[PDB]
């Protein structure tokens, strides 16, 4: 019974899994992560402490938040002395705001925070956004209660007004205003106000808000955006980048003006253009085209092979059938090669290997 | 001005004290600068209100504010008064220059739940090559 | 939805229902269908009015008998709530049944609540706005006007309008409440008072508080309109008795006393003027007492007594003047000398304890008033004030007490009791002496009730134990039950702290209020608390003035200066403006985020109808069991004449008196079955209080938080609201706390 009760938890977990359907997503995003660093964050729920975990995490966010999203851009505020407190400006260099994070991770939290103050800024800094980016605001609350200067409900109108999405990450338990701010922003939707429940839980959390939201069907905004692909070029002698005016060896050539720039993606300095490689959009395709999520093959039936089509395994005799087939070309497959396909690849090998 | 009851014995300041009947003036118009109707559904004035000729016994020393052995009250009445005026001063400063009852009184949990309105795109992938 | 009972449909206003709800209902129905006296007790956390008026409304709608229903409440409050029930179930009937049925429902109260004038709603006191509402619309000034149009009376515009259409046009077809009967009575100039007292006779549902029921200075008027087979809901009556028994209850005191020989002599003054120069109103007065009129057949129905009857109608004596009051001197004169035997009974220098016979008895001996002349004491007045021309009775005020007083104790000598104390405050320089007279029996306001209407339901939130409810009230019920909510996931966390952190036992006892050690404890409690509640907490006290002194000694010790940093506090106060301001930035302050602790009486204004469901009320700190005071001459008296008459040990009373108390406050924090917050009752007394607790709250409580300690239950608290806050699986309620329509469907059919 024990290898049975781990089978029904896999089907259970499973069981979410399975209502999967190719909504339409916001690849270009603008995201202002915001850091709550007040007294209430002095506690020792989490070990060694909640400003020191966060910081870590913020960390961890941040490499996986421009991994998968090469060409979305993301600005850090933090709340500190009831004020809030500009960290980095929003660019698309993940190297820029991981050291302003290391910096913060010094200095001690203290002082209150001011949810309108932190929402202020942020509105202020999507300002200048293009109307085809998607606006993002990443909160982590972990005070009960907040001093503003002024009204948070107009904030919160105004913030619909400007089509802005708020998600708010708790520690200790339901804010009104969170419950509010989390609610009215997303078109009544509940489900984007999230408290953990333990050390562990958190990193899901985090790792949960880097895929990219859905839009709403009545938020639908069409346009075509321009951009670039330049010719990496390799020069005998190092040349000022239009960046940063120091000398590098080589840089990208922008196609528009000619202009080099150090690394890539990132807007010419010149033309405004963004500049992309072809692998930078690949890697959002998958979001655009989800695999079908395989479904498990009841023992009743004969199974096809022994072992799995990808992978060679042989699969385990032991109750429960240990294969799973995809729907579209019927080949079984197995338990390790089913998460290796819907987390690291997203293409299912027997689809590909069936000719047409 | 902290909301503690004043001592007697306290010798305190003679040039500040001259400005401690200003503040029970400023106190006053404080009053009024607060005072506004309010709804009925927490209206507590209309509850006391409702029924203008109830006569009773009168409440016990214990429903009734302090008094003092000479029968005047013991100001620590006041300082509640000058606390919660305090209160009600910082929400009403929040709330600067810079058909609900309905709603509030039905009950969400019985409302049909939300529904998501997300977006669907089917992609058609032909092109031509090289 | 639209189900359907075994004959009877209704028509639910949600898509979904609690199976709570459908129960209640069936019982309902059952009770109606059989008849007789029920008590239904329902957790605070379902739809108790909405399901109640469906199946009500449904019930009139659907049988040929189509009887009216009476909606009785316990504070004004209370009434826009219902009504806005009433309204938001009336728009669903519209829209499903595809039209507006024949319908007709208004809210009723006084009115200082419902008066439009420029001049005369900018009063303090109600009082005053009838005397000032009377003179405008008694009649003289009308009649006055009529004979000469020079003369300077007034009239009042809003009541003048409404001669002008007939009463079955003063509104149009639906459910009108206080605001929007307000709104479209000021777009067209109408008394919205006037327009309630002369719509009851056809309205089908009325909704009004127990004192226009109980009371007979205010009942007796409305109840005369509306029907005999009328439906009759009770709804919060777990404190019905306190509102009976001061309905029958009267204070004097010397400064009324001294006020009322004023008036007395001015009333003598005034007969003579009239007399000198108009003695036909007298011989008028005079010659239609001699055959036996009263105030009845000679009043008009534009006007009312000046004195209103403080008995009941059936306990009124319906003879003749007896001769002695029948002459306005002579009048006087019997009236000027019950005032001077009340005044020389005040000098007393000990308490003491009288039957009205007792009273009557020595007032016969040294005086000779008797006993059938003192009981017309209220009716002659009115007839002899309306007959004086006395359009300003200032002066005349205070005797409406010496009257009040007279027609008490002269009608009623079995279960009312006299107290003379010589001392009102015992912590007072100089004695001040008072009279009061006070009612034991709780069954004595209500018994009318009980019989002339055939169905009446008792429901509550918080009636437990439903046993001492009928032994209290001479009633019986053919069924009484308490449901229990069936609620997937646990929602409310009820514990009982016995001891502060210190393992220091802590209670609320009044000679020991002033204790360094219990003072702290508590203090810690609060703060800690405060810690940790979200947006909004409740603090509930046992009095005003242990609450008064105790947040006093927390203000020098520092405990507030910490709350500040986390919570804004807000006080309630005895003024009732101050407290519904308070009530107002409390709900602004938790709406925002900022937080704010609300400190109340158990006993309060607060506890009396406001409700702090979801974000108010995350946290409740009942602060210790809100007992009454023991020596009181007034509860000792009541509870001897329980102990012998019903049999109820004094001890066993207090409990249920002060538990009754401190569940209605519970109550007060739960709406629907996704609201949640914590209880905590913090007195070592509470630890054997688990069994008088309502069965809802009783079956919540864990055998292991009887007795807890600040520091255990502070984390329990945190684990309790963390827990909450996660996304709640919708199959675990899929039918097993919510139900739909095809839910429904199928447990009606495993049912039957
Ligand atoms: S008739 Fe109505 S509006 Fe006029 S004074 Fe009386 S209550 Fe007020
Ligand atoms: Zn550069
Ligand atoms: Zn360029
Ligand atoms: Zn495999
Ligand atoms: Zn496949």
């Amino acid at each position: 019974a024990s290898l049975v009760a781990s089978i029904v938890e896999a089907r259970k977990k499973r069981t979410a899994k399975k209502n999967i359907t190719p909504y339409q997503r916001g690849i270009i995003r603008s995201l202002i992560l915001t850091l709550d660093c007040s007294e209430a964050m002095l506690e020792k729920d989490l070990r060694p402490n909640r400003h020191a975990m966060i910081i870590q995490y913020a960390i961890d966010f941040v490499h996986e938040f421009f991994d998968q999203n090469p060409i979305s851009q993301m600005g850090i505020i933090i709340m500190r002395n009831g004020l809030a407190q500009l960290v980095s400006q929003v660019s698309g260099n993940p190297q820029d705001h991981i050291d302003a994070l290391k910096s913060i991770r010094k200095q001690e939290p203290k002082g209150n925070p001011s949810l309108q103050n932190a929402l202020e800024m942020a509105r202020g800094l999507l300002l200048p956004v293009p109307a085809h980016c998607t606006r993002e605001v990443l909160i982590v609350f972990g005070s009960l209660s907040t001093t503003d200067p002024g009204d948070i409900h107009q904030t919160i109108d105004s913030l619909v007004s400007e089509k802005i999405r708020v998600k708010v990450l708790g520690l200790s338990a339901q804010v009104a205003i969170c419950k509010e701010l989390c609610k009215a922003t997303n078109y009544g939707d509940e489900s984007f106000y999230k408290i953990l429940l333990d050390e562990t839980h958190l990193k899901e959390l985090f790792n949960e808000a880097v895929t990219p939201l859905p839009v709403n069907k009545i938020n639908k905004g069409f346009t075509l955006v321009k951009m670039g692909f330049p010719t990496r070029i390799f020069e005998d002698t190092p040349t000022f980048c239009s960046c940063h005016s120091k000398l590098v060896y080589g840089g990208y050539f922008c196609p528009n003006c000619h202009s080099k720039v150090c690394s890539l993606p990132t807007v010419c300095p010149c033309c405004d253009l963004m500049l992309i490689l072809s692998t930078h959009l690949a890697r959002s395709y998958h979001h655009l085209m989800p695999l079908k999520t395989f479904a498990e093959v009841p023992t009743t039936e004969k199974f096809r092979s022994e072992d799995c089509f990808s992978c060679q395994s042989r699969f385990p005799i032991l109750l429960t059938s240990s294969r799973y087939r995809c729907e579209d070309c019927k080949q079984e497959f197995c338990v390790d090669c089913d998460v290796f396909i819907h987390e690291i690849l997203h293409n299912c090998p027997g689809c590909e290997s069936k000719p047409v | 001005l902290r909301g503690e009851k004043i001592m007697q014995n306290d010798r305190g300041d003679v040039i500040i004290d001259r400005y401690l009947t200003l503040d029970q003036e400023f106190d006053r118009k404080d009053d009024d600068m607060l005072l506004h109707p309010v709804k009925k559904i927490i209206d507590l004035d209309g509850n006391i209100q409702d029924d203008p000729v109830v006569r009773g016994n009168r409440p016990d020393f214990t429903m009734q504010p302090g008094v003092d052995i000479n029968g005047n009250s013991d100001g620590t009445v006041d300082i509640l008064k000058g606390m919660n005026r305090l209160s009600e001063k910082m929400i009403m400063a929040l709330k600067n220059e810079y058909n609900d009852e309905r709603n509030e009184l039905k009950i969400d949990d019985l409302n049909e739940s939300y529904k998501t309105n997300y977006a669907i795109i089917h992609l058609k992938r032909n092109a031509h090559e090289k | 939805m639209k189900f359907y009972i075994d004959d009877l449909p209704v028509l639910f206003p949600y898509p979904k229902i609690y199976p709570e709800q459908y129960n209640y209902m069936c019982d309902i129905k059952k009770t109606l269908d059989v008849g007789g006296n029920s008590i239904l007790e329902m957790p605070s956390g379902t739809g108790k009015t909405v399901s109640l008026l469906s199946l009500t409304i449904a019930y009139q709608m659907h049988y040929p008998e189509h009887r009216k229903i009476i909606y009785c409440s316990r504070t004004m409050s209370e009434i826009e709530k219902a009504l806005v029930e009433l309204e938001n179930l009336m728009d669903y009937r519209t829209k499903e049944l595809g039209y507006q049925e024949d319908f007709r429902g208004l809210g009723l109260t006084s009115r200082k609540n419902l008066c439009l004038h420029p001049e005369v709603s900018k009063e303090r006191k109600g009082t005053v706005v009838d005397e000032k509402c009377r003179r405008m619309t008694n009649g003289q000034a009308k009649r006055k006007l009529e004979e000469d149009p020079e003369a300077n009376v007034e009239l009042c515009e809003y009541h003048e309008n409404l001669y002008n259409i007939e009463v079955e046009d003063y509104l149009p077809k639906g459910v009108f409440s206080f605001e929007k009967l307000l709104k479209y009575c000021e777009e067209k100039t109408l008394c919205p008072y006037f327009i309630v007292r002369r719509m009851i006779s056809l309205c089908n549902i009325i909704i009004y508080s127990y004192h226009y029921l109980l009371d007979p200075k205010i009942a007796e008027r409305v109840s005369n309109e509306v029907s005999k087979d009328s439906i009759v809901i009770f709804d919060e009556a777990h404190n019905i008795d306190n509102v009976c028994i001061e309905s029958l209850s009267l204070d004097l005191t010397t400064d009324a006393l001294r006020r009322a020989t004023r008036g007395a002599n001015a009333l003598d003054e005034r007969i003579s003027e009239v007399r000198k120069v108009d003695s036909q109103k007298l011989q008028d007065e005079y010659e239609k007492l001699v055959q036996g009129l009263h105030s009845a057949d000679i009043l008009t129905d534009q006007e009312e007594p000046f004195v209103e009857t403080p008995v009941l109608p059936q306990d009124l004596l319906t003879e003749a003047i007896p001769g002695n009051i029948r002459r306005a001197e002579h009048f006087v004169s019997f009236l000027k000398r019950l005032i001077e035997y009340l005044k020389t009974r005040m000098k007393v220098l000990h308490v003491i304890s009288e039957t009205p016979k007792s009273f009557l008895q020595h007032l016969k001996q040294l005086t000779f008033i008797e006993r059938k002349p003192l009981r017309f004491c209220s009716e002659r007045l009115s007839l002899l004030v309306r007959t004086l021309e006395v359009t300003e009775v200032e002066d005349f005020t205070a005797l409406k007490d010496i009257a009040t007083f007279a027609t008490l104790i002269s009608t009623y000598e079995e279960g009312f009791l006299l107290i003379i104390e010589p001392y009102e405050i015992e912590n007072a320089a100089v004695p001040n002496p008072i009279m009061r007279f006070t009612c034991l029996d709780a069954s004595i306001a209500i018994k009318p009730v009980f019989e002339r209407f055939s169905s009446v339901i008792i429901t509550s939130g918080t009636i437990s134990p439903l046993d001492m409810y009928p032994r209290m009230l001479n009633f019986k019920t053919v069924l009484q039950k308490s449901y229990a909510m069936t609620l997937a996931k646990k929602s409310f966390l009820p514990m009982i702290i016995t001891k502060g952190s210190d393992q220091v036992a802590i209670s609320s006892r009044f000679e020991i209020r002033n204790d360094p050690s219990i003072v702290r404890n508590y203090g810690s409690m609060l703060v800690e608390f405060a810690k940790i509640t979200p947006d909004g907490m409740v603090v509930f006290f046992p009095s005003y003035l242990y609450m008064e002194s105790i947040v006093s000694m927390w203000q020098t010790m520092g405990i507030l200066d910490e709350v500040w940093k986390h919570k804004l506090i807000l006080v309630e106060t005895p003024d009732a403006q101050e407290t519904s301001l308070a009530l107002e930035t409390y709900r602004k302050a938790c709406s925002n985020g900022r937080g704010a602790i609300l400190l109340s009486v158990a006993r309060g204004k607060v506890s009396e109808g406001i409700d702090f469901d979801h974000q108010y009320g995350r946290t409740v700190l009942m602060i210790g069991i809100p007992f009454q005071y023991t020596e009181s001459r007034i509860l000792k008296a009541r509870l001897e004449f329980m102990r012998e008459n019903y049999r109820i040990r004094e001890n066993d009373f207090l409990s249920f008196d002060a538990m009754r108390h401190a569940a209605q406050c519970l109550g007060r924090v739960l709406r629907g079955k996704d609201d949640y917050g914590v209880m905590v009752l913090a007195d070592r007394r509470f630890s054997r209080k688990r069994s008088q607790l309502p069965k809802w709250i009783a079956q919540g409580l864990s055998d292991a938080d009887l007795n807890l300690s600040t520091d255990m239950a502070i984390s329990n608290t945190k684990q309790f609201l963390r827990t909450m806050a996660q996304p709640t699986d919708p199959k675990d309620q899929e039918g097993v706390s919510v139900w739909s329509y095809e839910d429904l469907i199928k447990h009606q059919n495993s049912r039957k």
